[PDB]
């Protein structure tokens, strides 16, 4: 790790699926589709004033996204924000920073 | 070496605290600080340093803008590069730009770059008693994230250069209650801990507190 | 030499 790269990756824990399951109804007001159940697979972290979440969220079937949520640091008040999202990706494919 | 040390106090030495937001450049505040400090530790000039600069130009000395770098690197691109220039003429904006650096604007430059051996805390108090505040970068954990106050402490991290994430610098040092300590400027903004500041526990390495420290020396 | 902490 460097002092400032995403981590390494880790399977998805019961927290991020549910920064992805409140972050669910974004996607969807920026891409405006609707999505059926989202599955959070694997994430990395970030560092900054607060923490960026990479996450690989299996959102249809034999296909993933990869989603990118900012969330604040606990004295800055606020919720999760998704940054930004990568449609089409492959189960295998590495989460990278963006 | 005194059992106490404020760079803050000794003068005019420290400039305002301040945040990176979302964006991974805290290596670059971890940067501009140990040489804005130095800068003013030798000319009593105050001046803040564009960390955009190291963001869109410090590649060639593997740092990764808003994905990463290091403080020692940073510096070398400072020496190589003939300096970095303030804010207001290269303005932070924490995203990924394409390098506007531009000679004639440098204002402040860097001679010299003191690596503190691996692993040695008290090489980093030495060079923090005597010389300049460093730059280091520990092992951040969302435990890290709540701290608001008093000397932070930590089990649950572990030392080794691995897990080290998050560049800060180190500006003085002391102990309460018989507990020695670091005090640490931060790149979040006056809201955070101690207004941008926190206090860490000294002499164990805590969280790999001294993996990875070092300080610039200014050609003025 | 290279400080042990960037990579990437
Ligand atoms: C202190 O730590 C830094 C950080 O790792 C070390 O920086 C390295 O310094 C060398 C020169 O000492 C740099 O080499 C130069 O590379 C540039 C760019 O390609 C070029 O202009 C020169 O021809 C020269 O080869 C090197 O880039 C730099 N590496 C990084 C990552 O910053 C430094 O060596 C350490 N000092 C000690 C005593 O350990």
């Amino acid at each position: 790790m460097i002092p400032g790269g995403l981590s390494e990756a880790k399977p998805a824990t019961p927290e991020i699926q549910e920064i992805v399951d409140k972050v669910k109804p974004q996607l969807e007001e920026k891409t405006n589709e609707t999505y059926g159940k989202l599955e959070a697979v694997q994430y990395k972290t970030q560092v900054v004033a607060g923490t960026n979440y990479y996450i690989k969220v299996r959102a249809g079937d034999n296909k993933y996204m990869h989603l990118k949520v900012f969330k604040s640091l606990p004295g800055q008040n606020e919720d999760l924000v998704l940054t930004g999202y990568q449609v089409d990706k492959n189960k295998d494919d590495e989460l990278t920073g963006f | 070496y005194p059992p106490s040390m404020d760079w803050r106090k000794k003068g005019n030495f420290v400039s305002p605290v301040k945040n990176q937001g979302s964006c991974g450049s805290c290596w670059t505040f971890s940067t501009t600080g140990a040489l804005e400090s130095a800068v003013a530790i030798a000319t009593g000039k105050m001046l803040s340093l564009a960390e955009q600069q190291l963001v869109d130009c410090a590649q060639n000395f593997n740092n990764h803008g808003c994905q990463g770098g290091l403080p020692s690197q940073a510096f070398e691109y400072i020496r190589y590069n003939k300096g970095i220039m303030g804010e207001d003429t290269y303005p932070y904006k924490g995203q990924d730009d394409h390098c506007k650096f531009q000679p004639d604007k440098a204002i402040a430059f860097v001679k010299d770059v003191a690596n503190i051996t691996m692993n040695d805390e008290e090489a980093m108090v030495e060079a923090v008693a005597l010389y300049n505040p460093v730059s280091f970068a520990f092992e951040v954990t969302n435990d890290f994230l709540m701290y608001r106050k008093g000397i932070y402490s930590s089990t649950s991290c572990h030392k080794t250069p691995d897990k080290v994430n998050h560049a800060v610098l180190a500006v003085g040092y002391g102990e309460e209650n018989g507990i020695p300590y670091w005090i640490v400027k931060n790149s979040w903004g006056p809201q955070w801990g101690m207004n941008g500041y926190f206090l860490i526990e000294r002499g164990k390495n805590m969280c790999g507190l001294a993996a990875c420290a070092s300080y610039p020396i200014p050609l003025v | 030499e290279p400080q042990n902490c960037s990579a990437t």
